[PDB]
């Protein structure tokens, strides 16, 4: 009893990524001062 | 792809170009009567990318047919039985390609590779 | 509860065949139409080949598939292996009346050896013997 | 009438495998070929008065 | 019922007296 | 509901593809140029440079930005430009090209036309610009 | 209070088989490499 | 499913017999 019409969404980009790690060792301390 | 026919996408683009005229002019105050400087090189454009549309959507339906032909011979009990089958099929394989019909020589390949696969049930 | 078939198939369950045969006739084909190109819709989408598809598309394709088939004029198609092997207006066949009714003249008088229902059984060089298919199974094994 | 028929008689003096090529490159062709169109009705016409005629028979058979 | 169909035959073989 | 471009979207939801072309394109455009003019206005207010704002304006306008962005047609915009950098029709002219916008089989199978003129430059032009895969690019510096 | 009526299933075509078998020995491994 | 565009050639290269 309707007829549903589906649309096309435009592609974004933002640079391909690989999965991230779990724990993520990052730098130790926080903020520019060192 | 969303439309079916070379008029309708004429008629959306005309009405999305003369919303878009409007809208676009009133925001910076000017009159609208007062947007054709590559005319040409986008007609162009439109025009391949819906040509080669067309010609993909034709070529997608003779597969169709020619696979409800392949169906159709292959249910036959007694031919199949009958110490006369291959020769049918490579005749009618030699028929297709001899008259256009077929495309290319890559959809041979693949339903060559695919009756083995189907006379097996 | 305002489709157009979706009421078609409850009047004709509630009404039944009390009505003439075109009616039903209606009815009754418009939901197969329906079907049909719902099916051939699907399929144009597909591939051909079996080995570039996943697997969901493999497991649609193979369940929705089997609504095209046929199964009693397979042979009448077929005859189409007179160009394999080589290389009529009902009045011109015997046993066959005008109006589609068997001849019994010829049949009692003439001793007709068989009835050629279709072509090709005029002369004839392609055989097609009628086999039985538990006496190959038990051949083969 | 069409402005495309010179376009019909040279593409009408082609070797089969000549086409086929220019089909499998993608370079030119495919809607100006007067066969498969011919292909398409022939086989649509064939398609639907079979699948009538077979419903109808084993209807009549049950 | 209708447990399958019968297949239409190419031609039919007949006796006489 | 009430809203005079919301209940576009509720007509598009019931009746569907039985509408016709205008009524498509006019109840899918309405909502497109609203979101385009309220983009424009929101950019405008702000300054140019990134350091020279605050992050909560910076974190909105990248992510306000997108909405204008454009990805097919970006040569023949860019033809322009090229040309002062290096030296410094009416359809009939170009070759495999009918009046009617369609492929001239003759000329391409008789004539042994090399290259078929979508664009201007495809006349003469030394500039090349040759087409190249991103990914080889990528294998080649690391 | 009507006439009720029936539709004549279409046909199928799925192969006969035996009945399966309820131990099921088979192949210890799953994977083609060995 | 749908994948991203293509964007226009400038130009096409073609062959002959």
């Amino acid at each position: 009893c309707f007829s549903p019409k589906i649309s096309t969404p435009k592609p974004s980009v933002q640079a391909p990524e690989p999965a991230p790690l779990s724990e993520e060792v990052a730098s130790v301390d926080i903020g520019a001062e060192s | 792809g969303e439309f079916r026919t070379r008029q309708d996408m004429e008629e959306y683009r005309h009405q999305r170009l003369q919303d878009a005229a409007k809208s676009y002019a009133e925001e910076a105050g000017i009159n609208p009567t007062d947007f054709n400087d590559n005319i040409t090189d986008r007609n162009i454009a439109i025009y391949g990318s819906f040509n080669k549309y067309f010609s993909k959507q034709s070529e997608e339906t003779a597969m169709l047919n020619t696979r409800i032909e392949m169906n159709s011979f292959l249910n036959d009990g007694d031919l199949m039985r009958s110490p006369e089958s291959g020769k049918t099929f490579m005749a009618y394989l030699r028929d297709g390609l001899t008259t256009a019909a077929i495309p290319s020589d890559q959809r041979a390949r693949e339903v060559i590779t695919q009756t083995v696969r189907d006379a097996i049930q | 509860m305002c489709e157009p078939v979706s009421i078609g198939l409850g009047i004709m369950s509630v009404a039944g065949a009390t009505m003439s045969a075109s009616q039903q006739a209606k009815a009754e084909g418009a939901a197969i139409d329906a079907q049909n190109r719902q099916a051939q819709e699907m399929i144009k989408q597909m591939n051909y080949s079996d080995a570039n598809l996943k697997m969901q598309e493999r497991d649609l394709k193979e369940q929705q598939m089997a609504e095209l088939t046929e199964t009693t004029l397979n042979g009448i198609r077929n005859q189409g292996v007179r160009a394999a092997v080589a290389e009529d207006t009902v009045k011109e066949r015997a046993g066959i009346t005008e109006s589609y009714n068997r001849d019994y003249a010829a049949i009692f008088g003439n001793r007709i050896a068989n009835i050629e229902n279709t072509q090709s059984a005029i002369r004839g060089q392609g055989k097609i013997i009628k086999t039985s298919p538990l006496a190959h199974a038990l051949n083969v094994a | 009438t069409r402005a495309d028929e010179r376009s019909n008689e040279i593409i009408r003096k082609l070797t089969p495998q000549q086409r086929r090529e220019a089909i499998q490159n993608g370079t030119l062709l495919y809607q100006d070929d007067p066969y498969a169109m011919e292909a398409l009705r022939v086989k649509t016409g064939r398609n639907a008065a079979f699948a009538v005629d077979d419903e109808i028979n084993v209807k009549i058979q049950n």
